[PDB]
């Protein structure tokens, strides 16, 4: 708006930017030339503003589509994919109004401190009778071949049950165990 | 070539006076004396082609090879032979009802002394009253003859009066082909030749500006034969008329033009320009 | 440049500075004095058969000519007489004839008299200067200027079909009509003429070019050709090359002036024509008289930038690609060499920063000066926690043990300001003159209103 | 697939472009009204927007965990095109930057760029160095084969990719060497013969050619006479008087300012396209690269297996 | 397309929007000015 209203004070190579001043100072055959220069300048400014509004309309439409996608993905539901709803693993999102737009508040997870540990593809008994695999977790060992279960995003080991363990097809890459087998494998 | 400036290793869309694509133009050939006396000549000198913007000739092409005599019945090699041109403002009719008389100040171009010198006479010609040399109803076309100064034959065929500048230029004797173009502007007439700036390509450069302030409108090629049994044949020079066209040329490292598309020969060349 | 005092911190661009030209060069190969005395030497030609001379490779002294004439009015386009006596042009074409000042508007542009259509018709494509000069009796008797008292112009030039023969611009009159007018001894208005078979109709009308005191009035049309090549027609009015090289220097070579640097390049182009041009009509070459080809370039500005810091009030200067060498040779109009360019401020620091709000270029930061100048910090990558690949059936994992929430705030602007502009109120201020000129200008306000209505509805 | 997510950072000043340093043209521009400060403000705004967009894009590129050793040796497949080692640049990135017709420490002393410097505009350097951009790209490899994080060999990861498509365990364990041969043959077919007939490399060359053509037009609108007697203000100053100089310099100023405004609008349009391209690149990286997609078409033609991203 | 072809009938400050009308009316020096104004208008429309 400031650039739109600041083109009224541009002389555009004329004696003055006031049409009344040109009318008073100058004769007719030069009056038409000076007013023609003024008209050229003002119409160029108006067309520039029209093109500016038309360009910004496309960006506003694309941003409207993006806001619709973010509301229908991260707000009403928990997004499986990461990075589309802020940094980290998404928990919840609140949408609020903003000046000429929308303000989004994404609450990530962001793990802080990590532990280096080892795990296998799955646990199977003896001659590959029936094998299991982790469901939203990993298999951990205390150090005496005592396999336990841990979460995929927090370290607090718990004994393996049939509820966090899912049966899987036997392979060759699994780890075979002999003693102190978990109750799903018994 | 562009006048007064040089371009190098670039491609320019520049417009001027150039001949167009194809346009083989008029084909002119001279010949020996009839095999001794009665020199053999063609229909030229009754044709007054329009000058228009100008013209450019291919000087001495089809040389250094084996050709054929025009009047001879056997074959002989061909060498470069320099045309002699007539240029004037107003043309009329002879008293023998033949075309080719120039009624005011005319410019003639004559090569002299076995092609060593070329002269440009701005020399208005009165028809001499004789038995057969432009008399009353006794006429054959004037022929410029020389042994194996052509102005003596011209003064035998015409009368010279109010003659002005007789500019003489030195040209080397060689059998390589050249080019020669005449263009008229408001500064006068301009002559172009390929011999200046060394001799490397077929491009022509400005080398003379004769003060001809009358608008030239007609030109004709005066017949020329060589006295010489013996079998000596002469080359062909082709006249191409200029046009107000546009071209797109390419320059090499030296100040010369390699290729030049014509904007208007076909649609692909219109795109290329 | 921005126009306000309080400025946000950031790196800007603060306009180039050029190198001022130190010195002068001048060749101007010597020429011959002009033959302009012929303009005042012989009998004054009439308008029907007017003389024309073309001057090339010439020098003229305007004071000696203008000591002889009294200029009554000059009409010039694309050039000025002040420029003709100071500037050099390629060619000079002069036409002159006798014509009284009572018919000085006959030669005016757009006239419909017999002179503008059957006599000298002016050509407006090159810079011209039509000068109406009066030569007094004393100087006319000094230079043997005389009048033949038989002056006339062609008033009708018709062919056999009873139609006039218009004269093309910048050409001598028709030779048949000129000869017929010149041959007569009286004034006729429709007279047949036998031009060697052709039947032409001509008309001769006389005029008196003198005055009561005997001073003769003349018209001097002067056409000057400004061409791209060297200028060899100059008005009559330092060091040598290789004493200057790599310094921005103004030229005076062959009437061409400018600025730039010379260098000794290999010969390129034809040796005859002096100057060598590029596609954009910019002169880049120069062939000397000794055969040495000097390649020419503009003297190139130095790209600069300014790093400003609010809350510390500190300004530093960076150069875009300028080496410290070219800092030392030329004026700018410690110097730490940097991958972007030499800086006149800053201090080196063996530091790294994860992210910078004041970027300098290729992963370089400018931390605030909290000794006395900025600190050139270099941003480098931190590495993620590497995990080794294990060939065995047991693979290394990284299960976290502590965590903390990170709030991410994102703003997405999804609106535009809905503006409508009254075209009549904006282009004009309600004045009826501007409104009428906008109406005769072709209407634009309907399209503007439709476009704004469309974008607001969308 | 190539997605052009960058625009040229170009800054033009007031008087070096509209004028050539003459005080007459500068005075006639000051009487013409103030426009060029707006040009500088708009160009500074779009350059800041592009730098922030690049920073956000490379923040979204970054992975929390990475396995540098996995891409180099572990894969039986010849994935050495994406293996990083002067330049920490992969083979594919070297092929891309070598086979196109596209530095800053001594760019002034060289003399095309000097033509920009005399014309009155410069190309700003990118925010991240080429080495840093290549290292950010190379960090993305090493997290592709990780999760179903856990470091995994590439062969086992490819087995887990192809297991969920519909190829069973016995199928893949029967002819795994044929799978490796097919993968290596496809990679070799991509590597050789991609410089003459492909749409993606043509798009790369088209983007580079358009970025060059913008600057070529910006420098070529200096020789337009715009109806004046000459395109040089020196010739107009020397040839005409003080009253007709104003008209011709006004026409020249009109032409140069129109060209500058057209370039500014072109930069705005290209920035609005590059923002969408950057968002699409973020989506493609977070869908096809770090994970395996379930929807066809979004990660190329066919059923998706694996994807890599290079500069 | 309607806006593209409606700028042919725009006088743009000249005496008439037809170049043939300008050519038969004004002299050689004013023809250059009027045709320059018309060319500027049409080129502005094309660039838009
Ligand atoms: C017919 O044969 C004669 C042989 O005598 C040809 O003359 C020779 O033509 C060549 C054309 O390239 C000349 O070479 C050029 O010479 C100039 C001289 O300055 C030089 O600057 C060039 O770089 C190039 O070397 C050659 O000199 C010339 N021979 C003589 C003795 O002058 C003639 O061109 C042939 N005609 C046709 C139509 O083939
Ligand atoms: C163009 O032509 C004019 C002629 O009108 C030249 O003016 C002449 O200039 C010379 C030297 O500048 C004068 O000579 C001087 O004469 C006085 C006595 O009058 C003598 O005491 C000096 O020692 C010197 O010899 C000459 O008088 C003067 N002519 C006239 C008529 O005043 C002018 O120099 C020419 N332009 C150029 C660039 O040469
Ligand atoms: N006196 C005389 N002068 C001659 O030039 C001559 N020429 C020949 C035959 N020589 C020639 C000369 C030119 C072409 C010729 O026109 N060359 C090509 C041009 C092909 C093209 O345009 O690219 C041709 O048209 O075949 C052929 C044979 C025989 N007797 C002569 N006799
Ligand atoms: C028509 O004008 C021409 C050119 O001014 C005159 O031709 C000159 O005539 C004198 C006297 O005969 C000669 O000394 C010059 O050499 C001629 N110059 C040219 C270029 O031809 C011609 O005389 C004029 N016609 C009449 C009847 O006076
Ligand atoms: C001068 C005649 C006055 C009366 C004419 C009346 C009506 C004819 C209408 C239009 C033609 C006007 C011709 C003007 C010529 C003056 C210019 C000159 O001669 O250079
Ligand atoms: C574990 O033992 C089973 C028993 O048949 C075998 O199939 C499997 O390959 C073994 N795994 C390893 C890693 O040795
Ligand atoms: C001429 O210009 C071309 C343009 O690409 C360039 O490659 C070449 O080096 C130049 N010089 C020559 C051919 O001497
Ligand atoms: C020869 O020229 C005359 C012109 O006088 C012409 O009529 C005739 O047709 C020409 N003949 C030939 C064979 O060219
Ligand atoms: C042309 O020649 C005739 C022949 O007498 C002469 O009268 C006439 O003046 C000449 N033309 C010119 C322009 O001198
Ligand atoms: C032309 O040649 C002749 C003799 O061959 C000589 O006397 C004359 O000086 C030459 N002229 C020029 C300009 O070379
Ligand atoms: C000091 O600056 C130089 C510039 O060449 C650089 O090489 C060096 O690393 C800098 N010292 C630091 C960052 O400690
Ligand atoms: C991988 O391919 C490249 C190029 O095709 C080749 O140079 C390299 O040796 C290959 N690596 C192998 C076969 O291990």
């Amino acid at each position: 708006l400031s650039k739109l209203a600041s083109e009224l004070s541009n002389t555009f190579g004329a004696i003055s930017a006031s049409i009344g001043d040109i009318l008073k100072r100058l004769d007719t055959l030069e009056q038409e030339v000076q007013i023609d220069r003024l008209i050229n300048g003002r119409l160029t400014s108006l067309n520039a503003f029209v093109s500016q509004q038309l360009v910004r309309s496309e960006a506003a439409a694309r941003s409207s589509q993006l806001v619709k996608d973010k509301v229908n993905e991260c707000v009403k539901s928990q997004s499986s994919r990461n990075g589309f709803c802020g940094q980290g693993t998404h928990i919840v999102s609140f949408a609020v109004n903003a000046p000429n737009g929308f303000y989004f508040v994404h609450v990530g997870y962001h793990p802080t401190d990590y532990v280096n540990q080892t795990s296998a593809y799955g646990l199977c008994d003896s001659s590959n009778t029936k094998c299991i695999a982790a469901k939203n977790g990993y298999f951990i060992k205390n150090g005496s071949d005592d396999w336990m279960f841990t979460g995929s995003s927090y370290y607090q080991p718990e004994p393996i049950t049939n509820f966090n363990s899912r049966s899987v097809e036997p392979e060759v890459t699994f780890q075979n165990l002999t003693n102190n087998l978990p109750p799903p494998l018994s | 070539y562009p006048v007064g400036r040089t371009y190098a290793n670039i491609t320019i869309m520049l417009s001027g006076l150039f001949p167009h694509q194809a346009d083989k133009g008029k084909q002119y050939i001279y010949s020996m004396y009839h095999m001794v006396n009665d020199p053999f000549i063609s229909n030229y000198s009754y044709y007054t082609e329009p000058f228009d913007n100008g013209f450019v000739v291919r000087i001495g092409a089809n040389s250094n090879i084996t050709g054929s005599s025009v009047v001879g019945s056997a074959n002989a090699t061909v060498k470069k032979i320099y045309p002699a041109l007539m240029l004037g403002s107003v043309v009329g009719k002879f008293p023998s009802n033949k075309t080719g008389r120039y009624f005011n100040h005319t410019l003639v171009i004559l090569p002299e002394k076995c092609g060593t010198q070329i002269t440009a006479l701005y020399c208005v010609l009165q028809p001499k009253n004789q038995t057969n040399c432009t008399g009353h109803t006794t006429y054959t076309s004037y022929v410029l003859v020389e042994n194996k100064n052509l102005k003596q034959s011209l003064q035998t065929w015409f009368d010279l009066k109010d003659c002005l500048f007789e500019k003489k230029y030195n040209v080397s004797a060689d059998e390589r082909e050249e080019w020669f173009g005449i263009t008229q502007d408001q500064q006068g007439v301009h002559l172009y030749t390929s011999r200046k700036n060394g001799f490397k390509s077929n491009n022509m450069f400005l080398f003379a500006t004769l003060p001809i302030y009358e608008r030239l409108r007609y030109y004709t090629v005066m017949p020329r034969s060589i006295k010489t049994n013996d079998h000596m044949a002469w080359s062909a020079f082709y006249i191409y008329q200029l046009h107000k066209l546009n071209y797109l040329v390419e320059f090499d490292v030296e100040g010369y033009i390699v290729r030049a598309s014509d904007c208007g020969a076909n649609d692909y060349t219109q795109l290329q320009c | 440049s921005y126009g306000q005092f309080d400025m946000n911190s950031g790196v800007y661009s603060a306009s180039y500075f050029n190198a001022q030209p130190r010195g002068y060069y001048y060749v101007a190969n010597e020429l011959e004095e002009c033959a302009l005395d012929v303009l005042f030497k012989n009998i004054a030609p009439q308008i029907a058969n007017y003389s024309r001379r073309v001057f090339t490779n010439c020098n003229y002294n305007l004071t000696k000519l203008l000591s002889l004439v009294e200029v009554d009015e000059f009409v010039c386009d694309k050039t000025t007489p002040e420029s003709l006596a100071t500037g050099c042009y390629s060619s000079l074409v002069v036409d002159w004839f006798a014509l009284p000042l009572s018919m000085k508007s006959t030669l005016a542009i757009g006239s419909a008299e017999a002179i503008s259509m059957f006599n000298y018709n002016q050509d407006y494509s090159n810079p011209t200067c039509r000068i109406h000069a009066t030569i007094n009796s004393n100087v006319s008797s000094s230079l043997n200027f005389t009048a033949n008292n038989n002056y006339a112009y062609i008033s009708r030039c018709q062919g056999t079909d009873g139609k006039p023969i218009l004269l093309q611009k910048g050409q001598l009159p028709n030779i048949a009509c000129r000869s017929g007018v010149l041959g007569l001894s009286n004034d006729v208005d429709y007279f047949g003429y036998n031009f060697n078979g052709r039947i032409f109709y001509i008309g001769r009308k006389s005029y008196t070019p003198r005055t009561s005191e005997g001073s003769i009035q003349m018209v001097y049309v002067i056409t000057a050709n400004y061409a791209e090549g060297p200028n060899n027609v100059c008005p009559l009015k330092t060091d040598n090359l290789d004493s200057l090289l790599g310094q921005c220097i103004d030229y005076d070579i062959n009437g061409v002036v400018g600025q730039g640097v010379f260098q000794k390049c290999n010969s390129t182009g034809i040796p005859s024509q002096v100057f060598v041009y590029d596609s954009f009509h910019n002169i880049i070459g120069y062939h000397s008289k000794n055969g040495t080809y000097y390649c020419m370039a503009p003297c190139v500005s130095v790209p600069v930038s300014v790093i400003y810091d609010k809350s510390s009030n500190s300004h530093a200067t960076l150069y875009g690609s300028v080496a410290c060498d070219h800092i030392k040779m030329i004026p700018s109009v410690g110097l730490l060499q940097t991958a972007v360019g030499c800086v006149i401020g800053f201090h080196n620091t063996s530091d790294t920063v994860e992210d910078c709000n004041l970027p300098l270029g290729q992963s370089l930061c400018a931390k605030p000066p909290s000794n006395n100048t900025f600190g050139l910090a270099v941003m480098k990558y931190e590495n993620p926690l590497k995990v080794e690949v294990l060939n065995s059936s047991e693979f290394e994992i990284s299960v976290p043990t502590n965590f903390s929430f990170r709030v991410t705030e994102e703003f997405i602007e999804t609106s535009i300001q809905k503006v409508t502009v009254d075209c009549k109120q904006y282009v004009c201020n309600g004045f009826e003159r501007c409104e009428q000129l906008l109406e005769q200008y072709g209407q634009f306000c309907a399209k503007i209103n439709q476009a704004l209505h469309g974008v607001n509805l969308r | 697939e190539f997605i052009e997510t960058s625009i040229q950072k170009v800054t033009v000043d007031c008087k070096q472009y509209v004028c050539n340093g003459f005080e007459r043209c500068e005075q006639l521009l000051e009487q013409y009204g103030q426009f060029c400060a707006k040009i500088n403000q708009a160009l500074h705004g779009v350059n800041l927007r592009q730098d922030d967009a690049t920073k956000s894009l490379f923040e979204s590129i970054r992975v929390p965990q990475s396995a540098p050793l996995m891409a180099s040796l572990s894969g039986d497949y010849n994935l050495s095109l994406f293996e990083t080692p002067g330049n920490y640049r992969s083979a594919l990135e070297d092929l891309l930057f070598d086979k196109v017709t596209l530095g800053y420490m001594k760019g002034y002393d060289e003399c095309l760029i000097c033509a920009q410097y005399v014309a009155g505009y410069k190309v700003l350097p990118p925010l991240y160095d080429s080495n840093m951009e290549a290292m950010y790209t190379a960090s993305l490899t090493g997290s592709i084969a990780g999760a179903l994080a856990a470091s995994l060999p590439f062969a086992q990861s490819i087995y887990y990719r192809m297991n969920g498509i519909g190829i069973t365990q016995n199928v893949l364990m029967e002819n795994q060497k044929l799978i490796a041969n097919k993968f290596n043959q496809a990679l070799g077919a991509m590597q050789t013969g991609f410089t003459t007939t492909n749409q993606a490399f043509q798009k790369v060359q088209d983007a580079v050619n358009a970025n060059a053509q913008a600057l070529s037009k910006l420098a070529s609108e200096l020789s337009n006479t715009f109806g004046a007697i000459s395109a040089s203000i020196g010739d107009i100053l020397k040839r005409l008087d003080t009253l007709e100089q104003e008209v011709q310099i006004d026409r020249l100023i009109n032409g140069r300012l129109t060209s500058l405004n057209a370039f500014v609008s072109q930069q705005l349009v290209r920035s609005e396209a590059a923002a969408r391209s950057s968002q699409l690149v973020k989506d493609k990286v977070n869908e096809c690269v770090k994970s395996q997609s379930s929807r066809n078409g979004f990660c190329g033609q066919g059923t998706h297996i694996v994807s890599f991203a290079v500069n």
